[PDB]
């Protein structure tokens, strides 16, 4: 949550969203509609799908090792074997703990960043025609029908042809 | 020859980092010193390890 | 300093700030005032308060181990014991170095992000009534008395009722 | 790529840029010009120049160790030596893999953040005189000659004296 989008200014998730991870809910004269953003969801999923194969490539293959369970008490050599195994176990347990903590932190920051990136991309499409209400939801200042909305979601929103009407609505 | 625990002796000699040998005066009374063999030919004749003294009966 | 708030566009800390970590300094007709933001300070402190218990949970308990100091010179077994202990010490020293470096980097990025998040939250409260002067300080374009300022700090700033006066002051 | 500047809203690198890492391309009445930003490039280079001396300070110095290659087959002690060496090798290989992955991720995020920071600094200089076109390129709304542009790049852009003309050009 480094960017304050998720659990920040969005303030709420959408349990009704099953199409993807990030998406839009629009409301205009025609009526409320909902869609999912495939590009951001795919980017986040792609960055998450591995994330453990990129550090621990795979399981290495160990065949013959030392004895790790002993019946009698020998002394020096058994002490050394027990010490070596305990040291290895402690070091690998620490590696696991730290790796999982780092990966979880980065995953959370990554998804937050994807949400923020989608918000900023949308805000940059609506140059002057819309105002950010602050709850993660844009107020667009002109007649924007479903074709308009799907152009916003598409990334081909033509801001120039609504600029005059939007500016007149905003600043009166 | 044969060195029981050869690895340990090789390790400690290597760690010491020197072959500096100080001859001491050992007094072997009643035995013959400087034994040798034809397997270890020093010069033209029989010999032995230079740091070891083969004591035989006198 | 990934967001450029701290040591970035804020450019200066406040040694006179002792109430919290992040806060506001306002100046209006009545006079200069200063306050601290409790929510951001508490969030940063909460994220920092642990940060070492979450990786190294605690100290594990070791009772009987190998000998680590030797009087005479044995050979193979003493060499192996010395090697095992030296290997463990080197690995744990590297773990300590890397862990501290990572935690420090993340702490710095975290506090920078909290500063940026406070700035963005404030900017989103003042939708069109204020302009970011760029030095981390907002110019509000209307009569904003101490009740107005404490509403900004509160998070209940009502932007709608100053919109006309502010817009008239900005664009003439 | 946590901020979406590089490979995000900039969308393209400049192979013609050899002066520095980050820079400006301006176009006005006089003609197209290009320059590099020395401050951001120097900051990124400074943060990258070390980045491996700060974790692995140097090479430690090892002189006498255990034997790692064996001719005959002894049993317990040779098994223990082989196990110790294999454990050390595996742990250090994991350390190398994780360290390189973390450093690469942070370097990418760092350079992306520097690009975003330069963009935001420039945007804050042009308070109301310019509009972000969204492709990482600003449309300035007034006569801005080469002295104007080099003032923008300098960081001494005087926004107040173009505010009226720019606002008139924007909102008509
Ligand atoms: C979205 O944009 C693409 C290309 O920009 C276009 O082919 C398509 O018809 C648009 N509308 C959709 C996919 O509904
Ligand atoms: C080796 O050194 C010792 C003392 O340093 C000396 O007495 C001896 O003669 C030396 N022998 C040779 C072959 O250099
Ligand atoms: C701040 O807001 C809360 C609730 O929004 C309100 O109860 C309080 O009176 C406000 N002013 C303060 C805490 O000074
Ligand atoms: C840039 O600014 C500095 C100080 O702000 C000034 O001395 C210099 O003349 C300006 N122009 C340049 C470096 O081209």
């Amino acid at each position: 949550g480094l960017f304050g989008a998720i659990a920040g200014f969005i303030e709420n998730g959408w349990e009704g969203m099953i199409d993807g991870w990030y998406g839009f809910r629009h409301q205009n004269s025609e009526g409320t509609g909902q869609a999912a953003d495939l590009k951001s969801t795919q980017a986040a999923i792609d960055q998450i799908n591995g994330k453990l194969n990129r550090v621990i490539e795979k399981t290495n293959e160990k065949f013959h090792q030392i004895e790790k369970e002993f019946s009698e008490v020998e002394g020096r050599i058994q002490d050394l074997e027990k010490y070596v195994e305990d040291t290895k176990i402690d070091l690998w347990s620490y590696n696991a703990e730290l790796l999982v903590a780092l990966e979880n932190q980065h995953t959370i920051d990554l998804t937050d960043s994807e949400m923020n990136k989608l918000f900023e991309k949308t805000r940059r499409q609506l140059r002057e025609n819309a105002e950010d209400m602050g709850n993660g939801c844009f107020k667009i200042y002109h007649k924007c029908d479903n074709a308009c909305i799907e152009s916003i979601r598409n990334g081909t929103y033509d801001h120039d042809v609504y600029r005059d009407e939007a500016l007149n609505n905003r600043f009166q | 020859y044969d060195v029981p625990d050869y690895a340990s002796l090789r390790s400690l000699v290597a760690s010491s980092g020197t072959l500096e040998f100080i001859t001491e005066g050992f007094t072997w009374t009643g035995v013959t010193q400087n034994g040798g063999s034809n397997a270890c030919k020093r010069g033209p004749g029989s010999g032995f390890f230079s740091r070891l003294n083969w004591l035989t009966k006198s």
